[PDB]
């Protein structure tokens, strides 16, 4: 059966005895059957690549993989080579001799090349059209793959005019199933992907959900709070106190927009008896490395940071993530809040919302969009930037499951919140606080 | 897969009124365009009216002001209010679910077009 082959090739070539996840498996099987175009939207470290690489080995012919830049392309080729897989890369960073060695290999009946990584520039160039023409005619194309598929959308962050030719490409390669992959797609970006690449219905979709059961999402209104600083300390004390025998157990992050706010919030927290240190661009590199160190090694349980917080920094027992100030985007909030509870254990994610904060950020977004518009003219992404903020304001100012609002933005199914946010745990108490906010709104 | 099942047809007299309901089943997240077509026997399929996700609506000239469509967003269901009916309007009425995004919490979905079963509408 096909399962017997796929399991076997997974083991013999790639080395694994079972797939990471049954979603990775399902995607993989759907590409193998080859009746449908496929969209795979999984985050970094999911093994999204396996879902087109493994099926490529099990087919009769060649798999063209279109990736936007060679840095990306190169990583894959080296690893595939190490697995003793017959891979090749066609780019304009290559000598005429290497280029022509490869163009030649492709014009063979039964080429050496099983998988061909190619840049969009090259996949459109006159130099390649005839090679492609011969490959289709000899029925040697098993699959067209488009990586970083989101680049085709003007509503995505990384638009490339290059990618607009890919739809015409897909059309010519009609007989061949098309796979498109990315980590990052709003529903609007997914609709742009399916349209612009001319994917064919039914498009089968494999999309890792945002939802993490062990995170508890809630919003507090700084306007309706006598001791904001004191509220925060209690939130930190709850979160850090889930093993009283150890005393303080775990660590937490407080996120601020400004450096002044960091320094101040660190001092306020420290006084009320929760040891906290400020991390921002203001400090010397040495102070930063020392503060990061103290947090990582649990000397100091709480770090107060600007957007500067390290990408390479991933800790396992982050018991809470407090946004003192609303973030620039729903995506930013998801990512920053999502640094919590990577060890699977219960964690708390809290947004401190003020309309004054909303207004300060709202404006700063529009200012830095204006500064980009003077340097490169208009872009439909500028509209996306503003709507990315609206979605987070809407998260704060509506009644409804917090996890569900996050899922609607990203395009997931309604998640299984087990009284896992404020609204699901007590709907009426949320209505109370929302009503209370609207009383200040009068006039 | 997805079910479109239309309801709320029957026989009524000229000048009378019906309201059709089309119900969409399955894990539907969104529908790009929901569209009302009618098939009069021995005539070509006729485009009636349609509504975008976000509630933009347009209407055939032959039914403008008499007919109006709307969407129970909660229900993933559309309605076609037909008042001032005429013998012309006698037909089978069905819906097209263009750009129908479906998705389970597993992360496994589809994106497809779907067609309805139809409801009979007689105008004396
Ligand atoms: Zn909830």
């Amino acid at each position: 059966d096909p399962e017997r082959r796929v399991r076997s090739t997974l083991k013999k070539v790639f080395g694994f005895d079972s797939f990471k996840t049954p979603l990775q498996e399902s995607a993989t099987m759907a590409v193998v059957k080859g009746n449908k175009d496929v969209f795979v939207c999984m985050p970094t470290g999911a093994g999204k690549s396996l879902c087109y690489q493994l099926p490529a080995l099990l087919a009769k012919g060649i798999t063209i993989v279109v990736s936007p830049l060679i840095a990306l392309i190169q990583d894959q080729v080296d690893h595939l080579l190490t697995l003793k897989v017959r891979v090749s890369s066609l780019n304009s960073k290559l000598s005429a001799q290497e280029r022509k060695e490869l163009l030649a290999d492709l014009e063979r009946e039964k080429p050496q090349t099983k998988i061909l990584y190619i840049t969009p520039e090259m996949a459109a160039s006159s130099s390649f059209q005839p090679t492609l023409n011969s490959l289709v005619s000899r029925h040697l194309l098993s699959y067209l793959v488009v990586d970083e598929a989101h680049c085709v959308s003007q509503w995505g962050h990384d638009f490339r005019p290059d990618y607009l030719r890919l739809g015409a490409l897909r059309s010519r390669l009609g007989h061949a199933p098309c796979v498109a992959l990315t980590a990052t797609a709003t529903p609007q970006v997914q609709e742009d992907v399916f349209a612009a690449l001319h994917l064919k219905k039914p498009v089968a979709i494999f999309k890792t959900p945002c939802f993490r059961a062990n995170l508890f999402y809630d919003v507090q209104f700084k306007e309706l709070i006598s001791d904001p600083y004191g509220n925060l300390k209690d939130f930190c004390l709850k979160a850090l106190g889930q093993e009283a025998d150890k005393g303080l157990s775990g660590c937490g992050i407080v996120y601020c927009r400004t450096r002044e706010a960091c320094e101040q919030l660190a001092i306020e927290l420290s006084c009320r008896g929760v040891n906290a240190k400020a991390y921002h661009a203001g400090l010397k590199a040495s102070e930063r490395t020392l503060v990061q160190n103290d947090w990582m090694e649990e000397k100091v349980p709480v770090i107060v940071a600007t957007i500067s917080f390290g990408m390479g920094v991933d800790k396992a027992n982050v018991r809470f993530v407090a946004h003192w100030n609303i973030a620039k985007s729903m995506a930013g909030y998801y990512q920053e809040s999502g640094r919590a509870g990577r060890d699977g254990k219960p964690s708390w994610c809290r947004l401190y919302y003020s309309r004054n904060d909303r207004d300060q950020v709202s404006f700063l977004i529009r200012k830095e969009v204006a500064k980009l518009q003077e340097k490169r003219g208009n872009k439909a992404s500028d509209k996306a930037t503003i709507m990315a903020f609206d979605a987070l304001v809407t998260f704060c100012e509506e009644l409804g499951c917090r996890h569900a609002a996050i899922a609607k933005y990203f395009g997931d199914a309604l998640p299984a919140c087990a009284k896992g946010c404020d609204h699901c745990q007590n709907p009426t108490a949320v209505r109370r606080r929302l009503e209370a906010l609207e009383r200040s709104s009068s006039w | 897969q997805v079910q479109l099942v239309e309801n709320g047809g029957g026989c009524v007299k000229a000048g009378g009124s019906l309201r059709l309901s089309c119900a969409a089943s399955g894990s539907i997240f969104s529908i790009n365009r929901m569209t009302w077509y009618r098939q009069a026997p021995g005539k070509e399929r006729e485009w009636v009216a349609a509504i975008t996700s976000g509630g933009s609506t347009n209407y055939a000239d032959s039914v403008k002001g008499r007919f109006t469509i709307s969407r129970d967003n909660a229900e993933n269901t559309v309605y076609l209010q037909m008042n001032s009916l005429k013998p012309e309007d006698t037909a089978v009425y069905y819906c097209e679910a263009y750009g129908t995004y479906t998705l389970a919490p597993t992360g496994e979905g589809e994106y497809d077009d779907y067609w309805g079963q139809g409801t009979q509408v007689m105008v004396s």
